[PDB]
């Protein structure tokens, strides 16, 4: 039915293709081999909203 | 309501077709609780007593009607639908802790 | 490929071209009251020419 | 008395989306790295490691990988219909 409640419970999403190459990479951004979705603790200054 | 992405929306021509489906009796799947509890072990029963099929057309011309069949039986009238969501769908464990 | 893409109308002509033209004037003519829009499928592509640099930069 | 702040975020009834396109945004449903040359004609096995909040109870991890789910159905005759199917990629 759609109804999902559980999404803020991820951290960090990585991407790689053949095994070698990073999706997307070419520095697109701040970390560029992986997707932050949340940074806890942390906060050196990559934090929104 | 009928819910497949490749016969809900299609525009059925003149013929003679067979029509069939499946129908569930379980009722944790059927009904909804607001507790969540397991309702086969509570009592919960469901029996269908008949089940009919039922079809609206629209009281089209016969000269018209005649004409959208005929255009509508050629090769490059074949009509064409694709899934909403148009994903492949992919479940992964994740063990406890 | 290209050939199941245009079998399929996932990437090639759009719904009025592909349609004989009796159907799109039956089409037009009745779209009041016998609406056909969601029969057809409408391939929709993106540009991939000269959009985005495939270089290395930063997004922000 | 002296204070520590927490920050968290909720979202509810979505879905998380990572689109295959090079700026990220949807400017047709054909995306331009699905007719890169790259992944049209190459074979990649992709590999992903997902990061979670620990939880006491098992859980399942949905994926939807976004494809073309198309068919056409033809009616030649009375009485006769013939659907051709095709999804792209991951096809059946």
């Amino acid at each position: 039915d759609g109804t999902f409640y559980l999404n803020h419970t991820f951290k960090k999403v990585s991407i790689m293709f053949d095994s070698s190459v990073s999706w997307p990479g070419n520095d697109r951004l701040l970390s560029p081999n992986e997707f932050e979705i949340k940074r806890t603790v942390d906060g050196e200054g990559y934090n929104v909203a | 309501p009928q819910k497949f992405f490749a016969v809900k929306n299609l525009l059925l021509l003149p013929g003679s077709y067979t029509y069939e489906w499946n129908f569930r009796k379980d009722v944790n799947m059927v009904l909804q609780s607001s507790l969540g509890n397991d309702l086969r072990t509570d009592g919960a029963t469901i029996s269908f007593t008949s089940i009919n099929l039922y079809a609206t057309f629209f009281p089209m011309a016969h000269n018209t009607a005649s004409t959208l069949e005929a255009m509508l039986r050629n090769d490059t009238n074949d009509q064409s639908f694709n899934d909403y969501l148009s994903a492949a769908n992919m479940l992964y464990p994740i063990p406890a802790n | 490929m290209m050939p199941q893409w245009a079998y399929m109308h996932i990437a090639g002509q759009d719904a009025s071209e592909y349609l004989s033209p009796g159907l799109v004037q039956f089409a037009r003519a009745t779209d009041t009251y016998f609406s056909m829009g969601n029969k057809f499928r409408n391939p929709t592509v993106a540009p991939t020419h000269d959009v985005t640099t495939d270089r290395s930069q930063r997004l922000m | 008395v002296k204070s520590v702040t927490q920050k968290k975020f909720l979202c509810d009834r979505t879905m998380w989306r990572i689109p295959f396109s090079s700026n990220f945004m949807s400017m047709g449903a054909l995306t331009d790295l699905g007719q890169n040359m790259l992944y049209a004609n190459s074979a990649h096995a992709l590999d992903m490691t997902f990061e979670v909040d620990p939880m006491d109870e098992p859980t399942l991890l949905y994926l939807l990988f976004e494809v073309f789910d198309v068919v056409r159905v033809h009616q030649p005759h009375r009485g006769v219909i013939e659907a051709v199917y095709l999804r792209t990629p991951f096809s059946a």
